[PDB]
């Protein structure tokens, strides 16, 4: 998902 | 809390060769995955600090990513194709281990894996 979270959730 | 060192991609004490199948792992299999629009989570070792994943390296003891694999192939680090294939398998398993079944990253990972398998079926 998000670039900021490496595509990881929460 | 700290990241571990990344996997080795080079070693002068390991003998070297180029094979048709390793060329294919680089320029067909890795090339296809690397350019896919879902590659980006997998293109580099997981940065636990920067990503604030403090449990990642408690849970994942055998980390692997496509950054490392590409490097390994470029560095003639593998002697046998299955060594490389094993690294891909490890990358995909880790994803399934750490992430929840419903997470979008798991669906990215399975999409890449299907492509991977389809390519391995045509190895020379």
């Amino acid at each position: 998902a998000r670039k900021s979270t490496g595509g990881k959730a929460p | 809390s700290m990241n571990p060192p990344p996997p080795e991609t080079s070693n002068p004490n390991k003998p070297k060769r180029q094979t048709n199948q390793l060329q294919y792992l680089l320029r067909v299999v890795l090339k296809t995955l690397w350019k896919h629009q879902f590659a980006w989570p997998f293109q580099q070792p997981v940065d636990a600090v920067k990503l604030n994943l403090p449990d990642y390296y408690k849970i994942i003891k055998t980390p692997m990513d496509m950054g490392t694999i590409k490097k390994r192939l470029e560095n003639n680090y593998y002697w046998n194709a299955q060594e490389c294939i094993q690294d891909f398998n490890t990358m995909f398993t880790n994803c399934y281990i750490y992430n929840k079944p419903g997470d979008d990253i798991v669906l990215m990972a399975e999409a890449l894996e299907k492509l991977f398998l389809q390519k391995i079926n045509e190895l020379p």
